[PDB]
């Protein structure tokens, strides 16, 4: 499970995998963590599935009511800070780590994240999920702040086809959503178009000389690849 | 034996007078409003005069959103009618959150209509002296398409569907007016310009003073725009110009 969400000037880019496994197994191929609470705020949910299920739904159904009440949108402090105080009265019990990312006419584009302990930390750029470890050091060395609407959805397709391919846990499709100004928009491309994979990365391609053949030198000279060989 | 009329009890002839009482706070405070749907749409409109000169034309209202895709008109007391919204607004979101689909427009009416009934029964509650009407456009089943749907829910809880419905100060004259235009035409087929006109010409019969622009708001549900939302003037004063022909 790799979730992120990246920062622009206009809004944000939320990408993330799409998997649910059971420990070794893929229960589920094409999971959708990607989970809308209002038209322009998003939450990507990473941890147990039924417990962020439950809470995003709930919190959803609150902010559906918040928005009809006072009749005007909806910051994304709001459901940042609704999402903290539930997983806050629930931290024994559930295991959920949540991306909160949104955009308000008020403040732009926002990313919150919520991590197991339950804190709230609003940052520019937020990375959850048992794949994440790998992208910390990735974003250290690509990653530049200030880049546009298209750049950004292309460096989150790469982070998370590069935190995918070394992860056992992540895999599947990647599906990316970005919010601004415009309409909300969608897109989820698949593994056999993805950005990277460790199978046509070419310096993975000559494989380890392990099998030697039974031979009178010391010198190494690759696998022995036939009975005749 | 003596009192017979100030709690929920029946009277020697069979009537609950708190719900016969109730019907007279409805047409006190002199608004009028007419809710009609035509093919596609749901038009409602009230007056909304401000005869005060101080007051923001903008704050008080009748028009109120139940539901992204519900929207209501309160005839009657104002307070009541606010927090009979409140209520039905709170049975939307347990509705929304229990079963995971948004509220039925008929289930609303049915519901709001019931809790109505509980305070006609207990000696301490008093009833919402408000005629309230909800009004949508509902899912229509075996072809998929969206139906209007005009519902009013009384202070006794008399819910009932309507094809155009008025309420308050002199009703009567509208709900007439309303039914001699029927016996021509067939309202199941106008279209939103001509209902529109129909309703203001309801409403302008039934109190004579060719309202202008800005007595009036008008809301409206589309089959194009599923959600309830408010007119501008810039469209009403379009409706009045060409029923003043």
């Amino acid at each position: 499970t790799t979730i992120l969400a990246v920062s622009y000037n206009g809004g944000v880019v939320l990408a993330a995998d799409s998997r649910t496994s059971s420990g070794t197994y893929v229960v589920n191929r094409a999971s959708n963590k990607l989970t809308k609470l209002t038209k322009k705020i998003y939450c990507c949910r990473s941890g147990s599935a039924a417990d962020t299920q439950a809470l995003a739904e709930r919190v959803s159904n609150y902010l559906g009511s918040y928005q009809t009440d006072i009749g005007a949108g909806v910051n994304v402090a709001t459901a940042a800070n609704l999402f903290q105080k539930m997983c806050y009265m629930n931290r024994w019990n559930i295991s959920a780590g949540i991306i909160v990312a949104g955009y308000d006419p008020i403040n732009g584009g926002s990313v919150y994240s919520i991590p197991s302990g339950g804190s709230c930390v609003k940052l520019d750029y937020a990375l959850g999920g048992s794949g994440s470890i790998f992208l910390y050091s990735f974003f250290d060395a690509n990653y530049k702040p200030g880049m546009s609407k298209s750049e950004c959805v292309a460096f989150c397709q790469r982070a998370v086809a590069h935190a995918y391919s070394r992860d056992g846990s992540s895999g599947g499709l990647i599906r990316t959503i970005t919010l601004d100004a415009d309409e909300p928009e969608d897109q989820t491309i698949p593994w056999n178009r993805s950005p990277y994979c460790m199978e046509k990365d070419p310096k993975y391609v000559t494989q380890a000389t392990q099998n030697q053949p039974f031979s009178s030198s010391a010198k190494i000279t690759g696998n022995r690849m036939s009975s005749t060989g | 034996a003596g009192f017979d009329k100030y709690i929920t009890v029946f009277s020697p002839e069979g009537s609950l007078y708190q719900v016969e009482y109730a019907f007279k706070a409805v047409t006190y405070p002199g608004l009028l409003t007419v809710a009609i749907r035509c093919k596609d749409a749901v038009l409602v409109v009230t007056q909304h005069l401000i005869p005060d000169r101080l007051m923001r034309p903008d704050s008080v209202t009748a028009l109120y959103e139940v539901t992204p895709n519900i929207g209501c008109c309160m005839t009657g007391r104002a307070p009541d009618g606010r927090a009979l919204v409140q209520r039905a607004r709170e049975e939307a979101s347990d509705y929304q959150y229990r079963y995971g689909v948004e509220i039925p427009i008929a289930v609303l009416a049915k519901r709001m209509g019931d809790k109505a009934q509980v305070r006609t029964q207990q000696a301490g509650l008093r009833p919402m002296g408000v005629v309230s009407t909800f009004i949508g456009m509902d899912q229509s089943d075996q072809d998929g398409s969206l139906k209007p749907q005009i519902y009013t829910v009384d202070p006794a809880g008399w819910t009932g569907g309507h094809i155009a419905c008025a309420a308050g100060k002199k009703q009567v004259e509208a709900m007439a007016f309303l039914e001699k235009r029927q016996k021509s035409t067939e309202l199941d087929a106008l279209t939103q310009k001509e209902a529109a006109m129909i309703a203001l010409a309801a409403l302008q019969s039934a109190i004579g003073t060719a309202v202008k622009a800005k007595e009036v708001e008008v809301g409206r549900c589309t089959a194009a725009n599923p959600a309830f939302q408010r007119v501008p003037n810039s469209e009403v004063e379009e409706w009045l110009t060409a029923v003043a022909e």
